[PDB]
């Protein structure tokens, strides 16, 4: 079914530092696949999943050539960038670019996107209808009007709408091993008390993959939000994620709460509790 | 592969 | 706005057990940023770092790691700085989180 491939693109100057740095990091799904970075001991596309440690040169040099090509676009536009606001080279600035297709259930092609942030904040975006461009500021007006009238949505969307599709797939192929294997969670309750009166009850998930998840607490069957927290999920380093859910529970009502774990690897939802 | 085109902005 | 930091453990610790120690900094802005895994308030050295990648919301994030070996007296931390922090901050691990 859903997949998607995404890439996201840095660009930071250094002033009297020669040429800004310039990063590509790629994307299947929640897989990271491939990346540049012309500060590494190789300036180059290289692999960053198993499955592309075989791909032959040809693709490495397309790909080495179409990062720095586009960190050479990037420098000229960073310069551009300071004119629209009225800045000197005192500062660094960062230009960034993300763009990416997603697939629907059908393995066609469903939604496609492209952008770009001058210093963080969202500076110009490709329309939904992948048709034209929108200034989200109206100092990147100029940017707009000049994407616009030289028809540049049109090359971004065949891309998106044709290449990344096509591309998509044969990333799947060639990673299909491990790209569509759903890992559950290794799901379980720790107990860790606070007081006399009260303990924290926490509900862990480990090692799974995608990064999607969803964990509650329930007391005596109902949802239950009230003295709740969950971390953000995190990678465990290893290609999978993890994630706890944590619920101040008085002692000796541990018993009444009840942890949920909703995940596409898990064959149905699992219910959880503290074995004390 | 990456978009082959990035925006003069 | 500020850095986000997570400490832990790749595999739930297990004393004298080999392991691997996470420092997940994200929600920053700008890039530039000083992450360091200490051993006993020391800057353990040879530490690896994930690719500089971003969120929907254009703040980045990285993955710092490092082999280690945990023991029930030995510590370890995270030393953040950047910029939006008036001063470096630390984030001790806790094998319970």
């Amino acid at each position: 079914g859903s997949h998607s491939l995404k890439y996201f693109h840095t660009s930071v100057s250094r002033p009297g530092r020669g040429e800004p740095r310039f990063i590509s990091v790629g994307y299947v799904d929640d897989t990271q696949f491939v990346r540049f970075d012309n500060d590494a001991a190789s300036p180059r596309m290289v692999p960053r999943a198993p499955w592309m440690e075989q791909e032959g040169s040809e693709y490495w040099d397309r790909e080495t050539r179409s990062a720095r090509d586009t960190a050479q676009i990037f420098r000229v536009n960073l310069r551009t960038l300071r004119g629209y606001y009225n800045q000197s080279e005192a500062g660094s600035h960062t230009l960034q670019w993300m763009h990416g297709c997603e697939l629907g259930p059908d393995r066609r092609f469903l939604r496609g996107y492209e952008q770009f942030a001058y210093d963080g904040k969202d500076y110009l975006t490709l329309n939904e209808d992948l048709r034209s461009w929108t200034a989200v500021d109206t100092a990147a007006q100029i940017s707009e009007q000049k994407s616009n009238d030289a028809s540049e949505a049109e090359h971004q969307r065949a891309y998106l709408e044709d290449t990344c599709v096509e591309w998509l797939h044969k990333y799947l192929e060639k990673g299909k091993e491990t790209l569509l294997h759903l890992e559950p969670p290794k799901t379980h309750v720790t107990h860790h008390p606070i007081s006399d009166h009260e303990a924290t009850l926490r509900c862990w998930a480990l090692g799974f993959y995608p990064a999607e998840i969803t964990l509650t607490w329930q007391q005596d069957g109902e949802g239950h939000t009230q003295d709740t927290e969950l971390v953000e999920t995190r990678p465990a380093g290893d290609g999978t994620f993890q994630k706890w859910a944590a619920v101040v529970v008085p002692s000796g009502e541990e018993q009444r709460y009840t942890c949920h774990v909703q995940h596409e690897g898990l064959p149905e939802p699992v219910t959880l509790r503290w074995k004390p | 592969v990456m978009a082959p085109r990035a925006l003069l902005l | 706005r500020t850095p986000k930091i997570q400490v832990y453990s790749r595999h739930p610790a297990e004393n004298g057990k080999s392991n691997f120690l996470n420092c997940y900094v994200s929600g920053f802005h700008p890039s530039d940023i000083e992450v360091d895994l200490l051993k006993n308030g020391e800057r353990i050295e040879k530490v690896e770092h994930s690719d500089l990648s971003f969120s929907k919301d254009w703040s980045f994030y990285l993955l710092y790691y490092t082999e280690f070996t945990p023991t029930e007296k030995d510590e370890y931390a995270c030393r953040v700085n950047h910029v939006t922090l008036s001063q470096p901050k630390i984030v001790k691990w806790d094998r319970d989180m």
